[PDB]
């Protein structure tokens, strides 16, 4: 079954671990394989990879990774998945000396937004969008990959885990500790990496889950129930949180026009419920002149 | 509780 | 935020005939019933309690068992086995803090082993393809919540109840699609409580209406007056909580006038 697959080097590590780069010997195909171990005796086959299959076989889109298949022994899980070329942070690295060319960004950002939109119209939530997980192709594409974190959702949303979002990119709803959350987060995420392809560096880079609330707050400055009715009641909200004036976007990305800007507030509103979606976002007019070039690789 | 006694 | 909402509900109406089990089944099964079935679901129901797991997980187990049981015959000692790895893997996709699969073996009173429940596991997953994120009566009901006015707990706790009775019944109940399903409990649990009926903004929604609905309704409608005679009893139990506004104790409707 692993009959037809040629290992080529190992290309990464995740939480089943072990990633490689494979080549149909058949087909020519290459393939990235990630190979999830059993032993009968543990907890069987882990939450995270039923629900990375299960969701990612509904998923069918250019810009989400496809899942080609999945490979069975009594003893090891295999998923089959496209392969592409790079991730996201590798390339931000790459790009230090040159910057990234903002047709490149407004490309990749409605790209993001058109694959998150269609998880959110599967109601599929990502909860771990960020640019270790976006895989870039020679060709122009780019595209949300690890679903490991994913999770069907309901509408209206319940509570679903609270330990959610890598911390540089989790938004002010799950740090303010609300038991509700839905698509908004996604979008919270792909903002925060917005601005970081515009600057190559994170937004909101906080070491604990307070100093990343206050980064936050000192950016957009700290809500009121003006800005974000309901947010005093929130039960990780102290009224003793220092109150900053929000700043003025053209300052916290200064390269940004004004449509750029415009989005990425939309993008960052305190209020899930403000906050723009995928769906509208592809509307905004930071995208009426479009396009989608190559990178350099 | 074991089912089909 | 209704944000993908008609989308999402346009979604779960194409899955849910591609998720929907074979309505026969039982027929070709030769060491099984519908009765054995309904003794299956009943304790699955306690196994929910017991654990304070999710409706929506509840749910999704079933549509596993009659999805696995479509296609692959199962003898009397396993319908059980069969039953609990369902759950396991229910809980797995549903839940943030699932089940060990000791508690599973353990709630069985060790008929079977945790080699087994793994493997059966393993068994369930092949036979569906993996995929296991089927839409439910439970989803339907959650989004027709939405439409009523204003929102009232008994009507929601009581609408559950009854979507929760048709699990038990594969006659007549496989027959019926959960978007129709969760029609009919809407529209009973409304009725039931505030007198009221099926809302026009439904019939705009799902393109269902009183019409549309009520051969359903008719079966839903004898579940509920015949209910306290059941052979099977937990989700009545379960009903009388707080947790659900003790919903199973009101008195079902004498007519629905249609
Ligand atoms: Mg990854």
């Amino acid at each position: 079954s692993m009959e037809n697959f040629q290992k080529v080097e190992k290309i990464g590590e995740g939480t089943y671990g072990v990633v490689y780069k494979a080549r149909n010997k058949l087909t020519g195909e290459v393939v990235a394989l990630k190979k999830i171990r059993l032993d009968t005796e543990t907890e069987g086959v882990p939450s995270t990879a039923i629900r990375e299959i299960s969701l990612l076989k509904e998923l069918n889109h250019p810009n989400i990774v496809k899942l080609l298949d999945v490979i069975h022994t009594e003893n090891k899980l295999y998923l089959v998945f496209e392969f592409l070329h790079q991730d996201l942070k590798k390339f931000m690295d790459a790009s230090a000396l040159t910057g990234i060319p903002l047709p490149l960004i407004k490309s990749y950002l409605f790209q993001l937004l058109q694959g998150l939109a269609f998880c959110h119209s599967h109601r599929v939530l990502h909860r771990d969008l960020k640019p270790q997980n976006l895989l870039i192709n020679t060709e122009g594409a780019i595209k949300l990959a690890d679903f490991g974190l994913a999770r069907a959702f309901g509408v209206p949303v319940r509570t679903y885990t609270h330990e959610v979002v890598t911390l540089w990119y989790r938004a002010p709803e799950i740090l303010l500790g609300c038991k509700y959350y839905s698509t908004a987060v996604d979008i919270w995420s792909l903002g925060c990496i917005f601005a970081e392809m515009v600057t190559r560096r994170a937004l909101f880079p906080g070491d604990s889950e307070i100093d990343q609330l206050f980064r936050i707050f000192r950016t957009l400055g700290t809500p009121d129930e003006v800005v974000w009715p309901g947010v005093t009641s929130m039960p990780d909200y102290k009224p003793s949180f220092p109150k900053w004036a929000r700043q003025d976007f053209s300052k916290v990305v200064p390269p940004l026009d004004e449509d750029g800007r415009s989005l990425l507030s939309q993008m960052l509103h305190y209020d899930p419920n403000k906050r723009i979606s995928a769906k509208a976002a592809l509307a905004h007019p930071f995208f009426q002149d479009v396009t989608k070039p190559v990178p350099h690789l | 509780r074991k089912l089909f006694d | 935020v209704p944000d993908y909402h008609e989308d999402i509900h346009t979604y779960l109406r194409e899955m849910e005939v591609k998720c929907k089990p074979k309505v026969g089944y039982m027929k070709k099964q030769p060491d099984i019933t519908n009765s054995m079935r309904a003794i299956l679901v009943d304790w699955l129901v306690e196994v929910g309690e017991e654990y304070k797991l999710q409706n929506e997980t509840l749910h999704l187990a079933v549509n596993y068992i009659d999805r696995f049981l479509s296609s692959m015959s199962v003898l009397r000692g396993k319908l059980q086995l069969v039953g609990t790895a369902a759950m396991l893997l229910a809980s797995k996709f549903e839940e943030i803090y699932p089940p060990e699969v000791a508690e599973f073996v353990y709630i069985t009173d060790d008929t079977y082993t945790k080699k087994q429940v793994l493997r059966m596991e393993h068994l369930v997953l092949k036979v569906l393809t993996f995929d296991l994120a089927a839409p439910t009566v439970n989803q339907f009901l959650t989004q027709y919540f939405l439409h009523q006015q204003p929102a009232n707990c008994k009507v929601e706790s009581l609408a559950m109840f009854l979507g929760e009775l048709s699990l038990i019944d594969a006659d007549p109940y496989l027959k019926y699609l959960p978007s129709v399903i969760a029609g009919a409990a809407f529209h009973l649990a409304l009725y039931t409580v505030t007198g009221q009926s099926w809302p026009e903004s439904l019939i705009r929604k799902t393109g269902y209406t009183l019409e549309s609905l009520k051969p359903c309704l008719m079966d839903l409608h004898q579940t509920y007056l015949k209910a306290p005679q059941h052979a099977q009893q937990s989700i009545r139990e379960k009903y009388k909580n707080s947790k659900y506004h003790g919903v199973s104790l009101l008195n079902p409707p004498e007519t629905l006038n249609l």
